[PDB]
């Protein structure tokens, strides 16, 4: 069970100043930890005991905060800040949850969908997969719902998204359907709909 | 003599006794640089009687004694002669003769819990004030009235010691301080621990 | 210089034994309190477990609890993770880490920081044997498509174990290629895409195969991406 909570995900542009707000459960006093982890990497210890900054770590970084409100503040954010951050209880080890994702500012863009239909060599094999590309798009949040016969599928979806890019500053969506070709034989309705902030209305290919 | 006094069992002990069970190492026969044990570190209590710290590095002492125990940062204050109250009276005396050093520091980050540390216990209850150096870890039920408690604890008869609770929302007053106190003896024999001046 | 190296990680089967190895330097270990981190793939980091300089006193996760061990060698400045019994979801890379304070005696008593980590070993709990992958197209139709902006692909599908590497044309597509991160689907196999958006109107007809490379089967496939 996890003792501190920071928003998901925090947009930024090199040069900012940057907070990053953490609610504790009460009674943690002082003993607030953040640290800093590049993806697949070992994370770093940033800040010990709300407010101390750790021996090595670049100035630009300081923690504050009393109680059960701290925040994380990056006075001049350099490109090699961009990464996740969390707030840590520095007792009984709570689990670290997801963090906060400081990412790179930028304008909203709409993904370009694109729906790709199963393979002939892999309906040989006895199995289909449905792909449906959601290419360079800034919110990265977004919802991709597959219909089969205008009705609605679950669990039967796998996404995966790719980090920012680092020229476009924007990310990409894979959604794919997992279907035999027992069940792929009542088919032909077959649609991805996107629910994405750069489009006024859900798109559907 | 010539090997280094050995400081660091009583300073950097992992565990500390509690105050009513508070610790005694006795130091002999060897050498202690105390400038260096101002320099470990940090610490935020230092007070001297009856000698000069900036001379101990040049004295012999027939035995040096290092009591240790963890007490609140409120209370650090009650280890000097003539001081009164819960610590003093019923848990850990200095006589007015004291010859010593009191030693103190902030170890909230090594004895406090998120939801309290209840395991390091203090006194509350004693028919009398502790004697200089004596020491009391007896656990008989407290009879503060006229009813004789027979072992058994009643609305007059309580237990003696009481909990503290470490915990890091405390703040200073009321989180753990580790405590040493170095007693410097003068008995009717050779001296052992000298400074390495002398 | 603090120093973390670790050791021992690998593929095991459920039910496996794994002993993990943290051999520390540039600091008094036994000192020091020391945990180990873990991150499962998708997940979030979260300790499996920790224990204080003298070893006398030990924490585990409850996801752990009765089948990891944590120990330490004073003497041989190093510590471990025995793991028993394990499972699928053990998968992840296992950092050891130390503590920035001093002197803990108690596992669940003091302030826990921990200044260095090491590097990580990843832990694989499967049954899926060394297997190549199988590659499919991505369906460039030139339906929907009769503008600047076009999608096509492959799709590197049921390999085990990790990683697989995709080029396009030798490293000469560099610009709009984009390879997704895999996924482990529910047969215990990995699978991901690689899609290249690319004018339609030629940038070379039909001058694109994706070379897939799967190291550990030894599979090579330079599938070309036709309508
Ligand atoms: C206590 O321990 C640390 C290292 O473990 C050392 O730097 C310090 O000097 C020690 N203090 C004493 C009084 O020995």
């Amino acid at each position: 069970a996890q003792m501190t909570q920071s928003p998901s995900s925090v947009s930024a542009s090199v040069g900012d100043r940057v907070t990053i707000p953490c609610r504790a459960s009460q009674g943690i006093g002082n003993w607030l930890a953040w640290y800093q982890q590049k993806p697949g990497k070992a994370p770093k210890l940033l800040i010990y005991a709300a407010s101390s900054l750790q021996s090595g770590v670049p100035s630009r970084f300081s923690g504050s905060g009393s109680g059960t409100d701290f925040t994380l503040t990056i006075s001049s954010l350099q490109p090699e800040d961009f990464a996740t951050y969390y707030c840590q209880q520095a007792n009984s080890f709570p689990p670290f949850g997801q963090g906060t994702r400081l990412e790179i500012k930028r304008t909203v863009a709409a993904p370009s969908v694109f729906i790709f239909p199963p393979s002939d060599e892999q309906l040989k094999s006895g199995t289909a997969s449905v792909v449906c590309l959601l290419n360079n798009f800034y919110p990265r949040e977004a919802k991709v719902q597959w219909k089969v016969d205008n009705a609605l599928q679950s669990g039967n979806s796998q996404e995966s998204v790719t980090e920012q890019d680092s020229k476009d500053s924007t990310y990409s969506l894979s959604s794919t359907l997992t279907l035999s070709k027992a069940d792929y034989e009542k088919h032909k309705v077959y649609a991805c709909e996107v629910t994405h902030q750069g489009l006024s209305s859900p798109v559907t290919k | 003599p010539t090997n280094l006094c050995p400081f660091g069992e009583v300073f950097n002990a992992t565990r500390f006794a509690s105050v009513y069970a508070w610790n005694r190492k006795r130091i002999s026969n060897c050498v202690a640089d105390y400038s260096v044990l101002y320099n470990s570190a940090s610490f935020s209590t230092f007070k001297c009687y009856g000698v000069s710290p900036t001379k101990l590095n040049d004295l012999c002492f027939t035995n040096v004694y290092a009591d240790s125990f963890v007490i609140r940062g409120d209370e650090v204050r009650q280890i000097a002669p003539g001081q009164t109250g819960k610590i003093a009276d019923y848990n850990y005396k200095l006589p007015d003769d004291f010859t010593g050093c009191v030693i103190a520091w902030n170890s909230n980050n090594l004895d406090s819990k998120v939801g309290g540390n209840y395991n390091y216990l203090y006194r509350l209850f004693r028919k009398s004030n502790l004697k200089p150096f004596e020491r009391d870890i007896s656990t008989e039920i407290y009879q503060a009235g006229s009813t004789p408690c027979n072992g058994v604890e009643g609305f007059n008869c309580y237990f003696p010691l009481q909990s503290y609770g470490f915990q890091p929302t405390n703040g200073v007053g009321y989180q753990p301080y580790r405590v040493v106190v170095l007693s410097f003896e003068l008995l009717h024999a050779p001296a052992t621990v000298c400074g390495p001046h002398h | 210089e603090v120093q973390l190296l670790e050791s021992g990680g690998g593929l095991v089967q459920p039910g496996g034994s794994l002993r993990l190895s943290c051999a520390a330097s540039g600091f008094t270990f036994s000192s020091y309190a020391m945990s180990w981190v873990r991150q499962a793939p998708g997940k979030g980091l979260e300790w499996v477990s920790a224990i204080v300089g003298s070893g006398g006193s030990t924490y585990y996760a409850d996801s752990v609890k009765g089948r990891f061990i944590i120990s330490r060698d004073n003497s041989k400045n190093t510590l471990y993770l025995q793991m028993n019994s394990l499972r699928a979801e053990d998968t992840a890379v296992y950092y050891c880490a130390k503590s920035l304070i001093y002197g803990h005696y108690d596992i669940l008593t003091g302030a826990y920081y921990f200044d260095y980590w090491g590097q990580g070993t990843l832990v694989t709990v499967s049954s899926a044997s060394t297997k190549g992958p199988s590659v499919f197209p991505l369906a460039p139709s030139s339906k929907s498509t009769s503008g600047g902006t076009a999608a096509l692909g492959c799709l590197v599908k049921d390999y085990f174990p990790e990683p697989v590497t995709v080029s396009w044309n030798s490293g000469a597509l560099t610009s709009g290629v984009h390879t997704f991160p895999a996924v482990l689907q529910s047969s215990g196999l990995y699978s991901l895409s690689s899609v290249v958006t690319v004018p339609s109107s030629s940038l070379g007809t039909q001058t694109y195969i994706c070379n897939v490379n799967h190291k550990p089967s030894n599979t090579k496939v330079d599938k070309k991406v036709e309508p």
